[PDB]
């Protein structure tokens, strides 16, 4: 099954690069939350 | 040469930002025209009451 | 009746407004289903029936009875393209454009598209050919405005394509509907009147470069134009706005 | 005391992003 | 979780990345505007009160 | 999913910005560059309205109301809770409406049709910008704009109108109303006439546009024709909105008094001002 | 800039066009009028012919007598002075009976008797024009959509001048015949009933009135945009769908996600316009009879804030 | 990184850079206006 | 995949040109933020 | 009496049944709402008095 | 015969089905009025 | 009464089943809203008093 | 077969299942009324 | 009840499951909103009072 | 037979899964009603 035309190995390729961006972006965000919590905690 | 590629990316971005700047400043001059006409008219004498209960 | 409620704040003006919301929901359902008499069922890009047909059902068929013996139309109904379409997918996913496989002006796709309309003239209420060359309707004459007949026809390339030799008039509506242009081989073409600018010394056709005028689909009879021919001509000219390159 | 414990939680979250990122890079070499 | 990569066999990345791009910018802008709406967290007013500016 | 005839029209190109980067569809909806812009501003403006409802402390959608800055804020920024949200939502509304018009221009190009639809929509945008931007900027305060609220914007219409007495006496407002009523008359007639031809008495053939011409000539001795009626319906709608914008741009900028007092210029024309009798003598 | 098809470039004039016969009683149809070159730039140039007959004469004579009765009252209010008549033309007013007379026909001619006489001629003129609008369609074998659409406007007009005065119990509730005075009546009506903006059927009536300008702008612009494909010939696009109708449908489908047909857009059109005066007439019929203060009614129904 | 450069095989760089120029300019204007709307940072009120 | 028709080597080259400008633009921005933070700090 | 049945040869039963059913429902609702708005026949208020439910 | 194209025998059948429903419905209505009258006379 | 089943030869079951379903929902929702409008029958406010839940 | 073209046996079965639904629904309704009447009489 | 499954010879399951999903969601939202609108049953105000979170 | 082109066995199959859903959903709704009734009786 495929609606997009990507082969399975192409989909694994694209996903593993996509997840690298997600974890990178979410790591940068945690440091921003950490800095803001250190400065002015919301709990 | 790599420099021609550096300048091509800059040129594509300046196309974008140039158009966005043309609309922004063109809007600001249209607002400016209505502000200039507001200054010419007797509005500060005859200034209307506020139409909203927030004031 | 002022202040009289059946319950709560529900007075006779509440009964009215709630009754209207029921009527409006019913009317909107009626209006949308009426508007599904053309173009449905919905299709996949391959042409198979789409699994999602939307929330409204098809209405029951109605039949129009056409004048001048031309039969009856039932809508909704079987509704094939009935012609080849020279397009190819640009993606395996749905929702992307389909690129022309050849020359889109001549294949008749995109803004150059045309429909397999009836290959007969449109008729007036008496059953005469509705649109005629003005020479073929003796009472007609240009009663005001710049008469274009005898003007050179210029393309968007700014070169002369031909000259105007007649106006084709809508008889019952009494309006100019096409200009007939005689090309540099003496064969003529019809131009849609809405696509041309009758300037003081020329007719300007902003959709076409002067070479593209030979590609205009030609009419088979010199004295009438069929609804199929109209669509081919009007589609072809409007396609030039996208596809006429400099 | 949610200050100190808050710091710890954010540092714990980042360790999961480290795991996931290295895991993505461990996939991305055509594993 | 080892089959979540099959999402790219359901959805084409050209549309998904556009959708996600707008989504993440929209979400971020609303959270900044919500905080700026809040006196406890409007950083530009916290600094004005801190530094005895116009408050 | 496609209409059964749609496929032959879904070609590339016609985009004004972005080339093929956004030249795709999402269901029925065409996207393009300005479709991305449209959805962003629409979603942001809607979400800031829901957040303003939280600050206001109501969830009844008919009481939700986003007020502009008070007159003390002039044309400067206000606090978000106190007029600054209205200002951002006004930016988002303008961004959404303009992007929507530009997205319509792209769809016109891809289908090869005239630009009449986005041009007509630009009149509605200018009437909006008259009320929220041009006239408040002329009068010198964002507080002369109307609030975003289902019923509270009617309070603004009422309070603005009665500032000048009965607002029926604004002469451009009278002309706008005349186009609005005449447009609604013509839309009733045009809808009915086309339907009466396509849906004749049971068993009869479809009528022709010759019958349409004949019915109105029999009824009123004139018939504007198939092309004339669509020109008329467009120009009546656009004239209504032009004279609406005109009636407001003059109100509170060059006219300040009771609008009823304007009509005395005719009464006091010197060849008849003093003639006894009538209503004014 | 290109041609927009808003004004014609060339006019052609054929013979006069006498129009379809069907079952029209052709003795009752006049000769054709003159051509107007001015009208020809925007629409058809031909004036006439017009059909008269029985409901025609009844309607035109009663309508003349309505107009003449008001005019003479204005000439009297002017004191027969032709200068004062033109100075005060918008200030003259034929007012209904005073409230003390109730619905009785006993009011003096100067205190409301001429308003009843004028209103009777208006009643006959408008209703006979309705039957004329029905019968002209019948003679051509057409649907009665135009007569049923006109009935929706008559409903509001009947509520304003007839039904609500009867239900309120005095002719003093009816509208005066006069330019500024019917405007003063409209303003006073809203003040007496506590801000008519908070009437929900006045809200609806405005929604359909704005929607009618919205929809005719959309439809007029659409048909002109596809007129280069003969899309203004809407009946042949209904019978034999061309590229004009498909491009029109796909513009709106791609814009807003749904679309009409060439026949079905005229159903949206007729209902959008009909609902203006249908909901309007209800909103006035409720005013004073059921609700005497719409703002306070709005407060009790969750649309205005409580005190 | 490793493979983030593959984004230029998904989206046509010519079009992306023009669209990114529009974004970055509007973002800059937005932030200047946020500050101009705030009393302690309105540099144009002199 | 390969929707744009760039080769992999063309994409690797262009991404470095882009990324070099990204770090330059953000470095200039940091200098502007550092200037503003000295003149009129927001924390 | 015994020969009214030919009415179904004049009128299409489908339209008659729809029209009758709508009519009878709206009439019934109208009558019940008149009774609910009449204080001497609102059963919900009669019962609340009888069983002393209000206080 | 008639206008609807319903036969004489079909009309006579359908009439019995309608009329027995009418008598059934009106019978329940009569009991409903009787109980309400006994409960609270309107005369 | 026995031939009531011939109604399905007069009317399309789909259109009837939809219209009957819409009818019963709006009827039931009205009757519950009438009782919630009735202080002696608003069960949520009856049980508030019974269990002294307010003030 | 009237105006829908169900055979008489389709009508008899569709009625039979419909009427079983009608009885089942109205049986629950009768219990709900009897429960609320015992709880809080409206007469 | 032996034959209720024949409903899928009448109605297309595609529209039924969509319409049923929308119905059930809007019904649940209506009830939760009615409870939030009721002081004796707004669980967020109940727990605010019980834990003295506003007192 | 029928309007949907589903055969009788297909209709029996689709009903059995629909009823598995209904009984599952109802059971969760029942437990939720008990919990609220134990927490805060409305009768
Ligand atoms: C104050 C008074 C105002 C008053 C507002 C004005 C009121 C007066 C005007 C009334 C206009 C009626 C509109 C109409 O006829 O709708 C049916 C028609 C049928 O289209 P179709 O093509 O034949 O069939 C549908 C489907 O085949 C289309 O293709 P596809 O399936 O591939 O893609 C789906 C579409 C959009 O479809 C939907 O969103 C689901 C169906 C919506 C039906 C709405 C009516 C019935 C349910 C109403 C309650 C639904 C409750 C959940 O494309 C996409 O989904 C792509 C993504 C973009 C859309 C994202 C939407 C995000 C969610 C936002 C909330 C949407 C709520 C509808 O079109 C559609 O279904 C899509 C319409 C989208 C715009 C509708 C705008 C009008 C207002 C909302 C609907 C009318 C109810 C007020
Ligand atoms: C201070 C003034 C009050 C007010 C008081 C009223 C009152 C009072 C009424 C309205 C009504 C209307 N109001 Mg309001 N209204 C106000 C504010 C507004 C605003 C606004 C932006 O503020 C708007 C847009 C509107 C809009 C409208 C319309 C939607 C509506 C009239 C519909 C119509 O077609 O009438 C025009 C159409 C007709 C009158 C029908 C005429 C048909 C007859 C048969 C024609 C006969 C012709 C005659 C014989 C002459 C023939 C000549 C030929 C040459 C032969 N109101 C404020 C709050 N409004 C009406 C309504 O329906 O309210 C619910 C109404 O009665
Ligand atoms: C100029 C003549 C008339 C006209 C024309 C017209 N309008 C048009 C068009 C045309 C030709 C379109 O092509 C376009 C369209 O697509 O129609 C379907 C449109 C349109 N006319 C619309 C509405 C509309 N037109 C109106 C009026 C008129 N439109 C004029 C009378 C009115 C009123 C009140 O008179 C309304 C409400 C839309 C249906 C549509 C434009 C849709 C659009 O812009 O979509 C993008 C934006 C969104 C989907 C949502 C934006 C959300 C905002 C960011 C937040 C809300 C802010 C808002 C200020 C709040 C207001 C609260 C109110 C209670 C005050
Ligand atoms: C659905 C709501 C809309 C609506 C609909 C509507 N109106 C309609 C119709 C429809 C569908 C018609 O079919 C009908 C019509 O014919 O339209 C052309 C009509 C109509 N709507 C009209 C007006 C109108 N509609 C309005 C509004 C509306 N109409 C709504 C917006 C308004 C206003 C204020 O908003 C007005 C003023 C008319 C043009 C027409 C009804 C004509 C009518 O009834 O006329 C009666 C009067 C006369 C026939 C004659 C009057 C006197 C003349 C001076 C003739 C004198 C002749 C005499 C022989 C002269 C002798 C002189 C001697 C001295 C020699
Ligand atoms: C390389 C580029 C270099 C650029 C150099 C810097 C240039 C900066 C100047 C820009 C010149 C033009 C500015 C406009 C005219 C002017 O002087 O105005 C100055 C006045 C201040 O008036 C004040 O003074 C007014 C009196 S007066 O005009 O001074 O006489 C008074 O009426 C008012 O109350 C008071 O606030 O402010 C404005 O007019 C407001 C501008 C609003 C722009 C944002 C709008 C946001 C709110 C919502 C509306 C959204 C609309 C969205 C549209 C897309
Ligand atoms: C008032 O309301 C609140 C704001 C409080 C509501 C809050 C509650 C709420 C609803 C929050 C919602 C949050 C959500 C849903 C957040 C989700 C975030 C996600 C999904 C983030 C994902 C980020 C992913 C990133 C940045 C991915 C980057 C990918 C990259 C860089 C690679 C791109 C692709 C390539 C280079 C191509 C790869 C390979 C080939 C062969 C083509
Ligand atoms: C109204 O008042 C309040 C708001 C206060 C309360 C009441 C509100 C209310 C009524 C709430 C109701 C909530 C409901 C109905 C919630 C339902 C939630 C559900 C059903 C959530 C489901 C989530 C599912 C997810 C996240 C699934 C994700 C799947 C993923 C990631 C994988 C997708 C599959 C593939 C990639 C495989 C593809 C396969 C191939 C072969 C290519
Ligand atoms: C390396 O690859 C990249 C990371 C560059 C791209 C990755 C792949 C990809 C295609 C991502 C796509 C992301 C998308 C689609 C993001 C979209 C973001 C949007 C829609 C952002 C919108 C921002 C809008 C702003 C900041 C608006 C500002 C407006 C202002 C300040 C008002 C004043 C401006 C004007 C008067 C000019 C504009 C006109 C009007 C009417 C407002
Ligand atoms: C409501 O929110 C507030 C307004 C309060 C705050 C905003 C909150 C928010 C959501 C902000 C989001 C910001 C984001 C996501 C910003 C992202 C910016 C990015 C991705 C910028 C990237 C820029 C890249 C550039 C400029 C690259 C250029 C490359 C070039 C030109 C090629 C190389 C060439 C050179 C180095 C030489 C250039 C040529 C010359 C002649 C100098
Ligand atoms: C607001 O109210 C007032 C205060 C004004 C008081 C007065 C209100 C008033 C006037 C109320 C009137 C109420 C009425 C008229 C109620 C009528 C109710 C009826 C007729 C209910 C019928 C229910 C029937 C049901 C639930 C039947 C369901 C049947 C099913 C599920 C099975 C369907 C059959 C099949 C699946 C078989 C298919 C066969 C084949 C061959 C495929
Ligand atoms: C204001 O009024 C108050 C709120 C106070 C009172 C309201 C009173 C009122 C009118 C209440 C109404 C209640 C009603 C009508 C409740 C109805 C409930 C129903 C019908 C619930 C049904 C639930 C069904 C479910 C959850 C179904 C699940 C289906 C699933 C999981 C999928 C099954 C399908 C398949 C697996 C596909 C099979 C495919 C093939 C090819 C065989
Ligand atoms: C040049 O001088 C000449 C004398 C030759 C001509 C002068 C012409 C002239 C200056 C005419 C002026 C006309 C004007 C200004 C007319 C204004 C009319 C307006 C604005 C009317 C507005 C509304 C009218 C309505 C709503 C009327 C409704 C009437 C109805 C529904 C009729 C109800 C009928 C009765 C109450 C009568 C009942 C009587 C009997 C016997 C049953
Ligand atoms: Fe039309």
């Amino acid at each position: 099954l495929g609606y997009t035309g990507l082969t399975d190995e192409q989909a694994q390729e694209l996903h593993s690069v996509y997840m690298s961006g997600l974890w990178l972006f979410s790591a940068v965000a945690i440091v921003a939350h950490l800095a803001v919590y250190i400065w002015r905690p919301w709990f | 040469p790599k420099t021609n590629l550096r300048l091509w990316v800059a040129f594509q971005m300046m196309k974008g930002a140039g158009w966005a700047g043309g609309v922004f400043f063109g809007t600001l001059l249209l607002i400016g025209f209505f502000r200039v006409v507001g200054r010419m008219l007797p509005i500060q004498e005859n200034q209307a009451p506020a139409p909203n209960i927030t004031g | 009746m002022v202040g009289v409620t059946a319950f709560g704040n529900f007075d006779l003006a509440s009964l009215a407004i709630y009754s209207f919301w029921i009527f409006l929901a019913g009317l909107i359902y009626y209006l949308q289903t009426e508007n599904m008499r053309e173009g449905y069922p919905l299709e996949n890009e391959d042409g198979t029936p789409a699994a999602n047909q939307g929330p409204f059902p098809l209405p029951k068929p109605k039949t129009f009875i056409l004048p001048h013996g031309r039969g009856t139309l039932t809508v909704p109904g079987p509704e094939s393209e009935d012609r080849p379409i020279a397009l190819a997918r640009t993606a395996v996913s749905e929702g992307f454009p389909h690129a022309p496989t050849g020359d889109p002006m001549k294949d008749g796709v995109g803004p150059a598209s045309w429909v397999a309309r009836r290959d007969l003239p449109e008729l007036d209420g008496h059953g005469h050919n509705k649109i005629k060359p003005m020479k073929a309707a003796a009472g007609f004459h240009v009663s005001a405005g710049k008469n274009p007949i005898g003007l050179p026809v210029r393309g968007c390339d700014l070169e002369i394509a031909g000259k105007v030799v007649d106006i084709w008039v809508d008889i019952p509506e009494q309006m100019a509907r096409f200009l007939e242009v005689e090309l540099k081989d003496g064969s003529t073409r019809l131009l849609p009147m809405q696509m041309v600018k009758v300037q003081s010394n020329r007719v300007h056709v902003n959709a076409l470069s002067s070479d593209l005028f030979a590609g205009i689909p030609t009419i088979k009879s010199p004295t009438e134009v069929t609804l199929l021919e109209e669509d081919k001509i009007c589609g072809y000219v409007a396609g030039g706005l996208m596809y006429a390159a400099p | 005391m949610a200050y100190m414990f808050g710091i710890i939680v954010f540092l714990a979250m980042l360790a999961v992003c480290w795991f996931g990122f290295m895991a993505a890079e461990r996939q991305a070499g055509r594993l | 979780m080892s089959k979540f990569y099959k999402i790219w066999m359901i959805f084409d990345p050209r549309r998904v990345f556009v959708a996600q791009g707008v989504f993440l910018f929209l979400l971020a802008v609303m959270i900044h505007l919500i905080l700026l709406s809040t006196p406890s967290y409007n950083w530009l007013e916290i600094s004005a009160a801190k530094y005895n500016r116009v408050a | 999913a496609l209409l059964s005839f749609e496929r032959k029209y879904r070609v590339p190109g016609g985009t004004l910005v972005g080339g093929n980067l956004f030249d795709f569809w999402v269901g029925p909806f065409y996207v393009g560059f300005f479709g991305v812009a449209t959805f962003f501003f629409a979603a942001l403006g809607i979400i800031l309205i829901a957040w303003s409802a939280v600050l206001q402390g109501t969830w009844n959608p008919q009481l939700i109301s986003v007020y502009p800055p008070a007159l003390e804020y002039g044309l400067g920024g206000a606090p978000l809770a106190k007029g600054g949200l209205w200002q951002i939502i006004t930016i988002c509304a303008t961004g959404a409406f303009v992007s929507w018009a530009l997205r319509e221009v792209e769809i016109c190009r891809k289908l090869g049709i005239g630009y009449h639809i986005p041009f007509a929509f630009a009149f509605a945008i200018l009437a909006y910008l008259t009320l929220v931007l041009f006239r408040p900027v002329m009068m010198g305060a964002w507080g002369y704009a109307f609030p975003y609220g289902i019923w509270t914007h009617l309070d603004w219409v009422s309070n603005t109108g009665y500032t000048y007495g009965n607002f029926h006496y604004n002469p451009a407002h009278m002309i706008a109303i005349s186009f609005f009523f005449t447009n609604a008359l013509a839309l009733a007639l045009h809808g009915a006439l086309v339907l009466s031809a396509a849906n004749p008495e049971k068993g009869k053939e479809m009528r022709t546009p010759d019958h349409e011409d004949t019915f109105f000539r029999d009824l009123v001795g004139y018939s504007i024709g198939t092309l004339g009626i669509h020109r008329l319906g467009l120009l009546l709608s656009l004239s209504a909105v032009f004279f609406s914008a005109l009636c407001m741009i003059i109100t509170g900028t060059i006219w300040f008094d009771q609008w009823v007092d304007w009509w005395q210029w005719w009464v006091k024309l010197p060849w008849w001002a003093n003639i006894p009798g009538g209503i004014n003598g | 800039a290109e041609y927009q098809n808003i004004f014609s470039q060339v006019q052609v004039r054929g013979p006069a066009d006498l129009g379809m016969t069907e079952d029209v009683n052709l003795a009752n149809r006049s000769g054709v009028g003159p051509f107007s070159t001015l009208l020809g730039w925007f629409g058809n140039a031909q004036l006439g012919p017009i059909y008269l007959g029985s409901l025609g004469v009844l309607s035109l004579f009663s309508g003349l007598m309505w107009f003449f009765t008001i005019g003479i009252w204005f000439w009297y209010q002017a004191g027969w002075n032709p200068a004062v008549f033109l100075r005060d033309l918008f200030f003259f007013s034929l007012e209904p009976p005073a409230p003390e007379y109730g619905l009785s026909f006993a009011a003096p001619l100067k205190e409301g008797g001429l308003w009843l006489i004028a209103s009777f001629f208006m009643f006959v003129a408008v209703w006979s024009w309705w039957g004329r609008t029905y019968l002209r369609a019948q003679a051509l074998g057409m649907g009665k959509h135009t007569a049923w659409a006109f009935l929706s406007a008559i409903w509001l007009w009947m509520v304003l001048g007839f039904i609500r005065p009867i239900l309120m119990g005095s002719w003093s509730e009816a509208v005066p015949y006069g330019i500024f005075s019917h405007l003063d009546w409209t303003n006073n009506f809203s003040l007496v009933h506590g801000n008519l903006f908070y009437n929900p059927f006045h809200g609806l009536s405005i929604a359909f009135l704005y929607g009618s300008a919205l929809l005719f702008a959309m439809h007029g612009a659409t048909i002109l945009a596809v007129s280069r494909f003969g899309g203004e010939r809407e009946l042949e696009q209904i019978a034999d769908r061309g590229t004009a109708a498909e491009r029109a449908a796909l513009f709106w489908r791609w814009t807003m996600g749904f679309n009409a047909t060439m026949e079905g857009i005229h159903r949206w059109a007729i209902w959008m316009a009909v609902l203006v005066t249908l909901t309007g007439g209800i909103g006035i019929l409720l005013s004073g009879t059921v609700v005497d203060n719409w703002y306070v009614w709005g407060q009790n129904h969750g649309m205005a804030p409580l005190n």
